[PDB]
């Protein structure tokens, strides 16, 4: 009956400050603690902030030079800011009630989670991705088995949507976790696991979709020699 | 801030079996210490607080033990739904600090993995870059190396490495290694070569191709 | 431990010269003695008091120790008759709670209207001057909207009151932060923000950078800001506050007061600390030196430093204003009233809607802090006719809006509940109190299946 929506800024730039707002529907501030916790790609939870129902504000000291978080009860929203971002604060960031209605803080672990927003700190632009097929031959088949993939290179920011055969081939696929370069652009492989035979008469089309820069690709994997 | 510890780092169990997971705090928090179940892209759920109160709605079969310093969660009988990352927190302390977390996985059998490579494509050479990606293709355990050789010579620092989550059909892992290399750099070289070695595989296999050879 | 002394004291008060006072202790008894100042000790105190890792000895303002005396943390103390007499009555009035004489008054507090020379020659002498000041100066004045401390004076200037006060008692059921005049007062303090003569974002911190550097003509404070103020070498002046629709500002008069942890096992020790050496002109001269202190509670260094025009200064704005009551609802009172004033600083509610909930919130909502593992007592009185063979009921509320769990009914595990129809007092005994327990509670009449609420109840539980 009580839900949190987050929204917010998601992609940022070094130096710049961090804005996310969450908002709360149908109960008020008074009598629950409210949190901020962020989770690093890969990494566990870190616990950012918390506000007590009596609004008192207390930080994690190795981030208290830098977060402000903030209430407004007229829209019933609350508000969590970053003042010096950096590379490092790049995470998945959650708001969390606890639920205790003016109960003993011990208990007020946090139970009701909002959706989380990714937040993307980095120098680079945003930037469409180019499909490269990866294509099956009779070096890279073994027995009756082929393996074919598409590689998606020089992306940002993440996420990119990628189906084969407009969603008709679902079995026997593997999109792999996007790996962040050097050069502060994403990339990741979509590979897939067809019969040998069917090769030179199936046709195998991989979808890409990256949404932030409205780029759509489809790049068919046929073999190459 | 007190720092939480928990042990195993990932463990492998099949469904019914009785599993323990253990939270070691840094100092005394009393018996005020949560624990949580987290899936992949989904928001953390509280399934135990205060050590021992289960929240409305988890099963029964998940139980919470320990105070002080030594803490443990058990799940009597595993069932598919409850794999998944927990982490258990205390609230004893100013800060919330989380612990590392116990990734909960499905015991199979062992596999080797399928190794497959693959060239650059001819669309990427014209672009000025050169990726060459090795495929280890439905293998368990999750323990895998990736050695690439580059007429013979080792590689380091110049490839990538991604793995896949535990399948939900066939219960097995995929790794992607792609190496990464100027076009200039790659059109000095003949031979690129993908070594793997992997406990289900009795050798290292590896599996290489000459440039321009097809 | 035993064997030693730790201090906890105000980080706006002087915590070097108590350090010296430490030192001249130290070295007469060998007793070492740690004075700290943490941040929000007025509500960190409770929460580490019990345990026994807590401060023997605390200074606050004599406000708070109320609820610190019912919740039993703090010791009554037996000042020999000859050593009260070194203390004004007056002082040791402020300290007495249901007879108990819980602390020692160390020295008064009362704010006062500063003024810079540099920016103002003449200070005004009525409150609606300013605007018109600030329009000359463009700041006028900078002083903390953050604590209803400061914000206070100019409501309580057109006669607006926290309890009644008839016959020494406090009537903890005419409360008045509505009436005629906080309406009027508090007003004018948003038409000032509004009118950008003030910003509702200023706090203590920024007005104390602003004044000290010649950029605000005035601002409000106590006695503790002269030390920092003398260093910026400004010339400032300390004055009477201005007068609101021609009645004179009414600030809260404070009583720096010195309380001994109930659990500590060097009260013997605080006690030779604290008459044999913290009230003493030796004692205080040095502690005055750090930061004043104000109108001191010890007559022989009253007598010299109530010569000072900063101190006499602050007796006058002292005289024209109130003591503040030491009874435990004065905590939930200045919440209440400093959540209110926030809102309409910013404009998110209406001064009539920020005062009618502060209202509400302070009137029978009595807050409760009892020891874990101990018995807490609460006591909802009631109108006995009014009420009159109606049952009684302990019901705890779930939500804002929502139902009242009802724990026991008059005619539970923890919980024991007696009526005393007669003298108008329902009483719920709460045996081995544990966290979870708090919840904002209800003592409710019941009368066909209706109930109708007697007295709102916050408790809290302290980590004992
Ligand atoms: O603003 C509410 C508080 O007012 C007083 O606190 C004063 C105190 O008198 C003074 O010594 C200190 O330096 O400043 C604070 C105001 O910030 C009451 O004593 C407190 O109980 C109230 O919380």
């Amino acid at each position: 009956q009580v839900q949190l929506q987050q929204w917010g800024a998601g992609l940022l730039k070094p130096s710049e400050t961090l804005s996310l707002t969450c908002a709360v529907y149908g109960v008020s501030f008074s009598g629950y603690h409210w949190y901020w916790i962020r989770q690093p790609p890969g990494k566990g939870l870190e616990w950012i902030g918390e506000i007590d129902n009596k609004g008192q504000t207390n930080y994690n000291p190795s981030l208290k030079s830098r977060v402000t978080i903030s209430v407004d009860t007229s829209k019933n929203q609350f508000s969590l800011k970053l003042s010096s971002v950096t590379a490092a604060d790049t995470a998945v960031y959650y708001c969390a009630r606890g639920g205790s209605y003016y109960g003993h803080p011990y208990l007020a672990a946090p139970d009701i989670w909002g959706q989380g927003t990714m937040v993307t700190v980095s120098s680079a632009s945003t930037k469409g991705p180019s499909v490269f097929p990866l294509a099956p031959s009779s070096k890279s088949t073994s027995g009756g088995t082929a393996a074919l993939g598409c590689l998606v290179k020089d992306y940002f920011p993440e996420p990119v949507t990628v189906s084969w055969n407009s969603g008709a081939l679902t079995s026997g696929v593997h999109t792999f976790p996007a790996v962040l370069q050097s050069s502060g652009l994403y990339s990741l492989s979509s590979v897939v696991t067809v019969p040998s035979s069917s090769l030179g008469t199936q046709t195998y089309i991989c979808n890409v979709n990256h949404k932030p820069s409205n780029t759509k690709v489809d790049k068919k994997v046929e073999p190459k020699s | 801030d007190i720092q939480m510890t928990q042990s195993p780092s990932s463990l492998s169990a099949s469904v019914g079996d009785r599993v323990t997971i253990t939270c070691r705090a840094s100092q005394s928090i009393s018996s005020y210490l949560n624990w949580y179940q987290q899936k992949p892209g989904k928001a953390p759920k509280l399934l135990i607080y205060a050590a021992s109160s289960l929240q409305s709605g988890v099963p029964s079969r998940f139980s919470g033990s320990g105070s002080g310093t030594d803490f443990t969660l058990t799940i009597s009988s595993l069932q598919p739904e409850d794999f998944a990352t927990y982490y258990c927190q205390q609230s004893y302390s100013t800060p919330y600090t989380f612990g590392q977390g116990t990734k909960l996985e499905i015991k199979r059998t062992v596999a080797a993995p399928s190794v497959f490579i693959f060239p650059p494509s001819d669309e990427q050479l014209k672009s000025g870059t050169a990726s060459v990606v090795c495929l280890l293709n439905n293998f368990y355990p999750r323990e895998a190396k990736v050695q690439w050789k580059v007429d013979n010579a080792l590689q380091s620092g110049n490839s990538q490495e991604s793995v896949t989550e535990q399948d939900s059909k066939d219960s097995t892992y995929s790794l992607s290694s792609t190496l990464t290399l100027s076009k200039a750099d790659y059109e000095k070289h003949k031979v690129y070569a993908c070594e793997v070695t992997h406990q289900g595989l009795s050798s290292p296999v590896t599996k290489s191709f000459n440039r321009g050879e097809c | 431990e035993e064997g030693k002394l730790v201090i906890w004291i105000n980080g706006d008060k002087g915590y070097n010269g108590l350090a010296e006072v430490g030192k001249k202790f130290e070295k007469d008894t060998g007793i070492k003695v740690t004075v700290e100042h943490p941040d929000k000790l007025e509500e960190k105190f409770p929460q580490v008091a019990a345990t026994g890792d807590g401060p023997d000895i605390i200074f606050w303002a004599h406000d708070r120790f109320g609820g610190y005396a019912q919740s039993g943390l703090l010791a009554e103390i037996t000042p020999a008759a000859a050593f009260q007499d070194k203390l004004y009555p007056f002082t040791w009035d402020a300290v007495r709670y249901n007879g108990k004489l819980i602390a020692y008054p160390i020295a008064v507090e009362a704010l006062s209207l500063i003024y810079n020379k540099d920016l103002l020659p003449n200070p005004p002498k009525t409150w609606e001057e300013i605007p018109a000041l600030d329009k000359e100066l463009k700041s006028a004045l900078m002083f903390n909207l953050q604590e209803p401390y400061f914000t206070w004076p100019l409501i309580a200037a057109d006669g607006g009151y926290a309890f009644k006060y008839a016959a020494g008692k406090y009537d903890i059921k005419d409360v008045g932060v509505d009436n005629a005049g906080a309406k009027a007062g508090l007003t004018f303090l948003v038409d000032l923000i509004k009118n950008k003569h003030m910003n509702a974002d200023t706090d203590y911190s920024i007005a104390e950078h602003a004044f000290n550097h010649g950029e605000t003509a005035m601002t409000i404070n106590g006695p503790w800001a002269w030390s920092n103020i003398d260093t910026s070498a400004v010339n400032y002046g300390v004055t009477v506050l201005p007068t609101f629709k021609g009645q004179p500002s009414k600030p809260f008069v404070g009583v720096l007061s010195a309380g001994i942890n109930a659990a500590s096992p060097n009260k013997e020790l605080a006690k030779e600390f604290l008459e044999n050496y913290l009230l003493t002109d030796e004692g205080l001269e040095a502690v005055n030196k750090d930061k004043p202190l104000g109108a001191v509670a010890l007559k022989s260094y009253e007598e010299e430093l109530v010569k000072d025009p900063r101190v006499a200064a602050t007796m006058e704005n002292a005289q024209k204003g109130e003591i503040m009551p030491n009874i435990p609802q004065m905590s939930a009172f200045w919440y209440a009233v400093r959540t209110a004033v926030i809102n309409a600083a910013s404009g998110r509610q209406t001064v009539d809607a920020a005062l009618a909930a502060a209202q509400t919130n302070a009137h029978d909502t009595t807050v409760f802090q009892g020891v874990a593992g101990q018995s807490l007592q609460v006591s909802c009185p009631y109108d006995s006719m009014k009420h009159w063979g109606r049952r009684k009921a302990w019901c705890r509320q779930l939500g804002e809006k929502g139902p009242c769990q009802r724990v026991v009914s008059t005619h539970n595990g923890s919980t024991a509940i007696t009526d005393d129809t007669l003298g108008g007092t329902l009483t719920i005994t709460l045996r081995n109190l544990q966290p979870h327990d708090a919840g904002l509670y209800q003592c409710q009449s019941l009368h066909g299946s209706e109930a109708d609420t007697l007295r709102k109840v916050l408790v809290e539980v302290l980590a004992d």
